[PDB]
């Protein structure tokens, strides 16, 4: 018997991939027992089909392949069992965004007492949202919970740099970097793979 | 299936460089054909269907250039006439040895236009070079009054202020010996602003705040930034690329990431128009004076 | 103004900078003969009109041939007229906008025209 518990959420990386989660009752094999129908609210478009994966022996999650996605895009979303309508719903991408999170995080030493990391925005250059990511880095040190620094990085570049004047030498630092877009009003990305180095 | 071709195709200039076609119906074609011209440059390079018996352009009258007029009682892929009439209109007397190079033109700061060039490969050395320009709120052709000579440039100017647009260019000489250069400038294009000014550096935690009124005659919006900042002791010359200066009026905000109050920094600030108001965006105003934080 | 305005400026920069073979075609001169028209209306037709193009285009070899490059060119030109047609519609919150096929211009033209248009609006709204 089937009945979901939380009603589903979805979040869009605005280039592909928006995906959804949701509860179920009792513990469901998402694989086999439901099916997630998604379609865009525009003239000719058909329905599409998406197979759900396992999260949490109750949960499940599904990733909506989408083409390309613009501002003006409603979707409809009906989540099947097999032939019992369980729950369906609307969903405009641009509203709820979650940015891809940044990666290739790398630091350097250059000369002239400056630490500079450089990381890759994840998105190509004609995605709506290459143009408005402002990254957030954080550097900390490991058994200094308090020796934690945030940057902001409002700049188009994928680069900081700060002054080794405010790291401690013979000790061990980290650093991931998350980012988002202001435009869209998102909410921050996954961090991204933490970085070790020592001064 | 194929209408007869139109008739005593003519063509005038108005202005500076607005060519215009005139033409007259068919004879004797189909009574029951609504009648439609279709036309082009050589080439099919540019085309145009309208019931309209003129088509008029704003184009360089540098080369020749010839359009092609034919006939349909449709506006599909009809049985086309098949039956092109044209005419061309080819460049004043001069010969192109005599003309000018490399006229150039920028709009200042939205105030005033400056336009300059280059004798040609064959020029008098006596020749006197006027310039003339128009637009839509011209009452009629305007000559371009302030001249300047620099290097072996030469030069004119002239006010335009603000309130699709583009100014008709042309030089030529008081002798009518040279070959007219024409010149047409998009003006959503080629806008080079004034500078910023700096209003104030605060540093607040290490984070410094950069503070800078944007030049009178443009939206913040409408902008795009760069910040130097370098940094006397580091030696670290940096700059930085912004879209979206904002703050939390003329105002705009941006804030450098990383810095250390017990370092001089050095900064300055330009601008550009963006490809968001603006047809391009080559042409940075000049440096902002600059505005150094503390030692 | 939200940024909806900003894609569709953003798509149509895009266009107008890579001069295609299919921009040769024509499509109606809803702008050059304005009427008196709302802004709605307005991006309306040009959703209707981009639709009318690639609807057919699409599948139009006469565009799709030459190189692999420009095959795919091409599936650029038809995917950000796609971008452009959904959110002009959106933008403009009609059921259907009945063209009145007058008179006809180039799609390079027609796009030209837009850009400017969409970037007169994007600076004097607030
Ligand atoms: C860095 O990672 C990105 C994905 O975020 C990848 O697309 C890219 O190829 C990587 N860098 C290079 C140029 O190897
Ligand atoms: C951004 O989205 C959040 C969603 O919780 C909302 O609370 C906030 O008001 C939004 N910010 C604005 C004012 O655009």
């Amino acid at each position: 018997p089937f009945k979901v518990l939380q009603e589903p959420t979805c979040v869009s990386d605005y280039m592909s991939i928006s995906t959804c989660e949701w509860k179920m009752n009792g513990p469901t094999q998402c694989s086999t027992e439901l099916r997630l129908l998604y379609q865009l609210v525009f003239l000719l478009s058909e329905a599409h089909t998406c197979i759900p994966e396992n999260n949490g022996g109750a949960g499940c999650v599904c990733h909506l392949l989408m083409d390309d996605v613009v501002s003006a895009d409603q979707y409809t979303l009906d989540l099947w069992a097999g032939q019992q309508l369980l729950w369906k719903g609307s969903f405009k991408p641009s509203e709820h965004v979650k940015p891809r999170a940044p990666g290739n995080l790398t630091v350097h030493t250059q000369v002239s007492d400056t630490l500079l990391l450089t990381w890759s925005n994840p998105y190509p250059p004609d995605n709506y949202l290459y143009n408005h990511l402002t990254y957030a880095v954080n550097i900390w040190s490991e058994n200094d919970p308090a020796d934690f620094r945030i940057y902001q990085v409002t700049y188009l570049e994928p680069s900081l740099r700060i002054a080794a004047s405010t790291l401690k030498s013979g000790i061990s630092y980290r650093a991931r970097v998350r980012a988002w877009a202001q435009c869209y009003n998102t909410t921050w990305s996954e961090w991204s793979p933490s970085t070790k180095w020592h001064n | 299936e194929t209408q007869p071709p139109v008739t005593n195709l003519s063509v005038s200039v108005e202005n500076l460089c607005t060519v215009i076609w005139t033409w007259n119906p068919p004879e004797g074609a189909s009574s029951n054909c609504s009648l439609w011209y279709f036309s082009h440059f050589g080439d099919k390079q540019d085309k145009k269907i309208a019931p309209e018996t003129r088509r008029s352009i704003e184009v360089p009258l540098n080369e020749r250039i010839c359009l092609q007029v034919g006939s349909q009682c449709s506006t599909n892929e009809s049985e086309k006439p098949s039956i092109l009439v044209e005419k061309c209109i080819s460049p004043p007397e001069g010969d192109p040895e005599s003309a000018v190079t490399e006229l150039q033109c920028i709009w200042h700061n939205l105030s005033y236009m400056k336009c300059s060039w280059l004798p040609g490969r064959n020029t008098s050395p006596d020749t006197n070079y006027t310039l003339y320009y128009w637009h839509r709120s011209l009452e009629k052709i305007h000559q371009c009054e302030n001249i300047f000579r620099e290097g072996q440039y030469f030069g004119c100017s002239f006010d335009l202020t603000k309130v699709q647009h583009s100014v008709q260019i042309m030089v030529k000489d008081n002798a009518g010996k040279i070959k007219p250069s024409f010149n047409i400038v998009p003006l959503t294009s080629r806008v080079k602003p004034d500078p910023p000014h700096i209003k104030n550096l605060s540093f607040h935690n290490d984070d410094l705040y950069v503070q800078w009124e944007n030049p009178q005659n443009f939206i913040s919006r409408c902008l795009f930034y760069e910040v130097e900042v370098n940094n006397s002791q580091t030696e670290t010359h940096n700059v930085f690329y912004v879209q979206e200066a904002k703050c939390e009026e003329n105002t705009s905000c941006f804030m450098v990431p990383g810095v250390l109050p017990d370092t001089l920094n050095t900064v300055r600030i330009r601008v550009k128009t963006n490809k968001l108001c603006y047809e391009d965006d080559k042409l940075w105003s000049n440096w902002s004076q600059e505005m150094s934080i503390g030692k | 103004c939200d940024i909806t305005l900003q894609e569709i400026i953003k798509t149509l920069n895009s266009l107008t900078e890579q001069k295609t073979l299919c921009t040769e075609l024509t499509v109606t001169d809803i702008f050059a003969a304005s009427k008196n028209t709302t802004e709605k209306e307005t991006f309306c037709r040009a959703a209707t009109v981009l639709r009318q193009f690639y609807s057919h285009h699409e599948k139009d070899t006469r565009c799709l041939g030459a190189t692999a490059q420009q095959f795919h060119r091409h599936k650029q030109l038809i995917r950000f007229l796609k971008r452009l047609d959904r959110n002009l519609w959106g933008l403009a919150g009609l059921n259907s906008c009945p063209v009145k096929e007058a008179n006809q211009s180039t799609l390079e033209n027609f796009l030209e025209r837009l850009k400017t248009i969409m970037r007169e609006k994007y600076s004097k709204c607030s």
